[PDB]
RNA sequence: AGAGGGCGUGAAACCGUUAAGAGGUAAACGGGUGGGGUCCGCGCAGUCCGCCCGGAGGAUUCAACCCGGCGGCGGGUCCGGCCGUGUCGGCGGCCCGGCGGAUCUUUCCCGCGCGGGGGACCGUCCCCCGACCGGCGACCGGCCGCCGCCGGGCGCAUUUCCA
RNA sequence: ACCCACCCGACCCGUCUUGAAACACGGACCAAGGAGUCUAACACGUGCGCGAGUCGGGGGCUCGCACGAAAGCCGCCGUGG
RNA sequence: CCCCGGAGCCCCGCGGACGCUACGCCGCGACGAGUAGGAGGGCCGCUGCGGUGAGCCUUGAAGCCUAGGGCGCGGGCCCGGG
């Protein structure tokens, strides 16, 4: 049927918690290599570049 | 409050200049992959077209 | 990617618009690139092929350096027949083996006024595009 | 053939927390090691109450924490709760505290840190007192949930004070035959 | 790649395969943790790495762009339980083990 | 997740968890709440008392706008007002006695549950409880009506 | 000479025949894969005398010799050359197994790399 | 720290490999290739890795520096040992012994180093 | 065409032929074996080697030990500086910082008793040097101990490879 | 693991039943399809976030929608449950 | 009346696995029937999706046949030939 419960809404605080955990594990290169990103020449893993 | 290091800002050719920004506490937020997987697999169902 | 929501980008719909295209769209689909001398002389990347254009065969079992005139352009099967691109049957008669125009390079065009104005329009569009990119 | 009644051979207690949360699993590992190494029973009770579920570790309130810590003898004492510390807005004054918990809410945390107390975690509690000396282990209201008001003796039965499952309370949904002496019978 | 303003970075990192662009205030969970796996290689800018503090703040400061949101608290702070168990404050109180394997 | 439901562990089992002797028929005891006084009477007596019968008067055009009377206790009374108001209390050599407007906070009647701290107040509410008024006048406050 | 394992135990097996399904001899649609009888009156289910036997937990092989080849190794399915350095510290107890979908061009490279790394392959002479 | 990211990595890492009852781990600086808490070089503060040389003769030894986290380009230092193989085993043994540099990886790194030594020679006739 | 105009691959039920085995308790099955076949793994002996040591054949270099350079680990009176948290000092930023308040002031201003901007007050976030406790894995520059790498002096009782 | 030979055992599966190998029923054989799903109301148990609060429904503001009819935000952050 | 960069020991309070996917490894003791039914584990199987394997592939994918080698108690799975 078309009226299946297709969509799921999550709590806003849970969505903010999960996105803060994702931003926190965007650091920690042991979690980045275990994801599978080749990292071997990256000078600093919180890679912040200019505003240019 | 936890420890916050000082991340450098790289230029357009590598070659890190004298600009240094303190790391936010968002990167020191706790990691819970069960919450990340919960929120991911519940928000992933929202861009899903119906079939009948 | 494509951003226009009116462009199709669908598998079966693009196969439908390809294999059920009318003749004036089949003429544009059956276009072939030009040789490097013709590209340097006209600044034209590709052109649709005509009844009596001169053709080198680029890929296939009939690959070679022989410049062969097109016998005829058969737009139903999306194919062209060239002079020396033929094959003997069992009964000894020679039948021209068709080559798809994507594996076909043009060495000499058969120039008329319509082809001259098409190449001038395409060269003007390339000039406007190069000026916009410059 | 031996006559063991095998109905109760498998003890149904918790061996591990059913949750997959990794901070709680690290706290579980640390208190596993403290339970099977230290001779104290405090670490065993802390491990057993880290095993339990969310409806089984009840939230403990700040005014009940003040009440149970202003008992005589427990000066210089810490309060170890294996659930959550919730704030009560109906208490006015709060003394110095030393509260160990899994999670303290923001209002209770601000109230304790404004009163001048200390809020430790369980790893800091293990670094402070590994055997559990100077501790009082507390727990919130276990029967305090609304779910226990429907349990026990059945309604429609004399000397029973069980809340029945009513979709909407009012005048004409109940309090008729079965509750009135005029309509047949009451209980 | 996380960008702050649109001045051509979205047009630039557009046909290079693999790069997903995210705005600072419009961060997406489905692109910061694809497939449920939490780690992701991210390239920040200066005005993104400075605006994260204006998005979520520290523990002793509010979000300052959101209405009511503080950072969450850790269930345990020091997660280096190897260092915790090899610290002398616990091993002074620990007893002697029983590791002699007594077989049948 | 149909991967984790019970119908996967019942593949190969004949009666599918619903009994061999008494089969899973369509409606063995009627549809819905069938049989109130008959054959479900023991269930409707020992689990739903008061379900059958009329009681009380009938108010035909009822509306919650007339009977809307939200209640607040004296135990949560300083919660409606900011904390610096009770920081700046028992001072200034005056008997400062701040005003707690209850209708401004969103309640009408002030009830008398709980302990009230020793500080004079001016509670402005539409209705009062007698026990609440006794606690307020015992602390040293004043109950002011408002419409 | 061949590649010898670390230890060579005597692999004992409680049963080496297959647990065939009931009436698979009679019917062609009934495969040899085991299905437990769940009938009210079934000879195999209530275990009469001299029939097919049901697979119980009692036929379990020893944990030291479980999943063990008759040569003394344990199989590990290997697709490419990079997966051969996985078994570099396990060559005395584990052996490589080249997959079916691996072409004959790099199969020779996998065989010569395992010969350099002293890892036994149970099928080196297959394609050539 | 380390146990936290081990609790993350232990089941959903890209280098994890199941398939036929053994769970290995295929990242660099994982000698003995186990999916264990002892043998994992990405997580820990101190990391010993043993690899064959790119030229084909010698063994490179990888040491984690400790001088900077969050910086994978300068996180490791590589050295090359191409000697008469007894000095190779003794040099790697002294690296892991005298520097107090995580002595649990010591004998296993000796195993992997001397297995690479037997790898870099003509094996058959 | 081992793709031949209902033609991509072409299973099972069923049929034909060839090869093998068998045949009077209908056929078929389980347990235990034996015999005959089709293939697999050896083998003109497979005794397989992995270490340490002794002996007779060979041999290029280097380790032992010093010199110069580079990189790494550990650390002291914490050596000097950044960095970093808990308290104290200047209440200093408070106006040379924004916010919020159900604390006052219309001693003020503007738009007409109201709203905003001022003025104090409170709460939340920061500046400078100095002390103590944990210098805390958040970083360096010198100093010491140790380890590894490169180039020489190291000519042969040392050193390592083939049999 | 293919076939044959011997000794002992061994009645044809599913179902209704107190009882089936049944002179009880369905059943020549084979291939494909084929039967506990979805919405709502609840009840209990469990996982997560916040906590005397919680939730944003609905709506509105940002991107022109490839990824999107996703995501982010709200003196509507509480009208309301 | 001395330190174990080493007393040299069936025990090393000096750092301390070969043994540690701590959701792991190891050591004892008891038990093992089962319909209707209930619960748990599946590195049993099918299909599609988000990640992941610098995955496989015309130097041969899926499917199919097999008198071959096997593994798992089993569901089934991995190779060898066409
Ligand atoms: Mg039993
Ligand atoms: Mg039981
Ligand atoms: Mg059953
Ligand atoms: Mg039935
Ligand atoms: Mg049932
Ligand atoms: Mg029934
Ligand atoms: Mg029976
Ligand atoms: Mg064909
Ligand atoms: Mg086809
Ligand atoms: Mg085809
Ligand atoms: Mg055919
Ligand atoms: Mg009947
Ligand atoms: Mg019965
Ligand atoms: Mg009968
Ligand atoms: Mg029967
Ligand atoms: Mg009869
Ligand atoms: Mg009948
Ligand atoms: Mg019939
Ligand atoms: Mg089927
Ligand atoms: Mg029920
Ligand atoms: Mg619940
Ligand atoms: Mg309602």
């Amino acid at each position: 049927k078309t009226w299946r419960r297709w969509h799921r809404r999550v709590n806003t605080t849970q969505k903010r918690y999960a996105i803060c955990s994702a931003l926190a594990a965007s650091a920690l290169p042991a979690l980045v290599m275990s994801k599978g990103h080749r990292i071997e020449e990256v000078p600093e893993l919180p890679l912040v570049v200019e505003d240019k | 409050a936890c420890a916050r290091p000082l991340i450098s800002v790289y230029s357009e050719k590598g070659e890190s200049s004298g600009k240094n920004v303190t790391l936010p506490a968002v990167f020191k937020a706790p990691i819970r992959p069960d919450i990340v997987n919960f929120v991911h697999t519940n928000l992933r169902k929202n861009n899903r077209q119906p079939y009948a | 990617m494509k951003f226009n929501p009116f462009v199709t980008s669908d598998r079966s719909k693009n196969r439908k618009r390809h294999f059920n295209a009318p003749s004036h769209i089949r003429r544009k689909i059956m276009s072939s690139p030009l040789s490097k001398e013709l590209r340097q002389k006209y600044n034209v990347r590709s052109m649709p092929i005509r009844k009596d254009d001169e053709v080198q065969v680029v890929r296939g079992h009939y690959k070679g350096q022989q410049i062969g005139k097109v016998v005829q352009v058969y737009r139903k099967k999306y194919v062209i027949y060239i002079e020396r691109v033929q094959r003997e049957k069992a009964n000894g008669t020679t039948v021209h083996v068709g080559i798809h125009p994507s594996k076909v390079v043009i060495t000499r065009l058969k120039l008329d006024k319509d082809r001259k104005k098409i190449l001038e329009r395409k060269a003007k569009s390339r000039q406007v595009g190069k000026e916009k990119g410059k | 053939g031996v006559d063991i009644r095998h109905n109760k051979d498998r003890k149904v207690r918790r061996k591990e927390p059913k949750s997959q949360d990794i901070y709680l699993r690290l706290l579980v590992k640390l208190y596993r090691f403290l339970a099977r190494r230290t001779n104290s029973t405090f670490n065993q009770v802390v491990l057993k109450r880290l095993f339990m579920s969310r409806t089984n570790r009840p939230p403990l309130s700040l005014s009940r924490m003040i009440r149970k810590m202003k008992l005589p003898g427990r000066e210089g004492k810490t309060a170890v709760v294996v659930g959550t510390i919730t704030d009560d807005v109906r208490v006015q004054e709060v003394p110095k505290l030393k509260v160990c918990a899994l999670r303290v809410s923001s209002r209770a945390r601000s109230r304790i840190l404004k009163a001048g107390g200390k809020i430790l975690t369980f790893d800091q509690l293990a670094l402070d007192s590994p055997k559990g000396c100077g501790t009082v282990l507390l727990s919130g209201p276990r029967k305090g949930r609304e779910v226990y008001r429907h349990f026990g003796k059945a309604p429609g039965t004399p000397h029973s004070h069980t809340k029945p499952y009513v979709r909407s309370k009012g005048r004409k949904f109940e309090r008729a035959r079965g509750r009135r002496a005029s309509r047949g019978y009451k209980n | 790649v996380i960008y702050n303003e649109d001045n051509g970075i979205v047009k630039a990192f557009r046909n290079i395969p693999g790069i997903t662009l995210l705005n600072v205030t419009k961060l997406n969970i489905l692109k910061l943790a694809p497939g449920g796996h939490v780690g992701r290689f991210c390239i920040w800018t200066e005005s993104a790495f400075r605006k994260l503090d204006d998005l979520y703040g520290t523990w002793r400061k509010a979000a300052s762009l959101k209405s009511n949101y503080n950072l969450p608290m850790h269930k345990m702070l020091n997660t280096d339980l190897s260092r915790i168990l090899k610290s002398p404050e616990i091993q002074r109180a620990l007893r002697a083990p029983r590791k002699k394997i007594h077989r049948r | 997740p149909s991967r984790l439901r019970k119908t996967r562990k019942l593949r190969g089992h004949v009666s599918h968890g619903h009994g061999r002797i008494g089969k899973h028929r369509k409606h063995p005891g009627g549809r819905g709440n069938a049989g109130g006084m008959h054959h479900h009477r023991i269930n409707f007596d020992k689990y739903h008392p008061g379900y059958f019968g009329k009681v009380g008067m009938r108010h035909y055009h009822l509306k919650r706008n007339q009977s809307f009377c939200p209640t607040v206790n004296l135990d949560k009374l300083w919660t409606l007002v900011s904390e610096q108001t009770r920081v700046n209390a028992a001072k200034n050599k005056t008997g400062a006695a701040p005003i707690i407007d209850v209708v401004r906070s969103g309640y009408y009647k002030v009830l008398g549950k709980g302990k009230l701290p020793k500080q004079p107040v001016i509670v402005k509410a539409k209705f009062f409880s007698r026990r609440a008024e006794e606690k307020i006048k015992g602390v040293g406050g004043a109950c002011v009506l408002v419409a | 000479a061949a590649l010898r394992p670390l230890v060579k135990p005597k692999i004992v097996k409680k049963r080496t025949k297959k647990f065939i399904r009931h009436q698979s001899d009679r019917y062609v649609k009934i495969k040899r894969n085991w299905r437990k009888p769940r009938g009210i009156d079934n000879r195999v289910r209530r275990r009469f005398k001299g029939q097919i036997l049901m697979p119980n937990i009692g036929y379990g092989s020893n944990k030291k010799t479980k999943h063990m080849l008759p040569s003394g190794f344990r199989k590990f399915l290997v697709h490419n050359v990079k997966e051969l350095e996985v078994l570099l510290m396990c060559n005395k107890s584990y052996c490589a197994e080249i997959a079916h979908n691996v072409s004959s061009k790099n199969r020779k490279a996998i065989v010569e790399r395992a010969a350099q790394l002293a890892i036994r392959v149970t099928n080196p002479n297959a394609r050539l | 720290s380390a146990h936290l990211q081990w609790m993350v990595v232990r089941n959903c890492s890209s280098f994890l490999i199941k398939r036929n009852k053994q769970t290995y781990s295929t990242e660099p600086n994982n000698l003995k290739a186990r999916n264990s808490f002892r043998y994992n070089g990405l997580i820990h503060r101190k990391t010993v890795g043993v690899e064959p040389a790119a030229d084909g003769k010698g063994v490179v030894v990888v040491m984690k520096r400790r001088s900077g986290q969050r910086k994978p380009a300068t996180s490791y230092v590589r050295t090359t040992i191409n000697k008469n193989a007894r000095a190779t085993l003794s040099s790697i043994r002294h690296m892991i012994r005298k520097n107090k540099y995580h002595p649990d990886l010591r004998m296993a790194a000796i195993r992997r180093a001397s297995a690479i030594l037997r790898s870099q020679k003509p094996v058959m006739v």
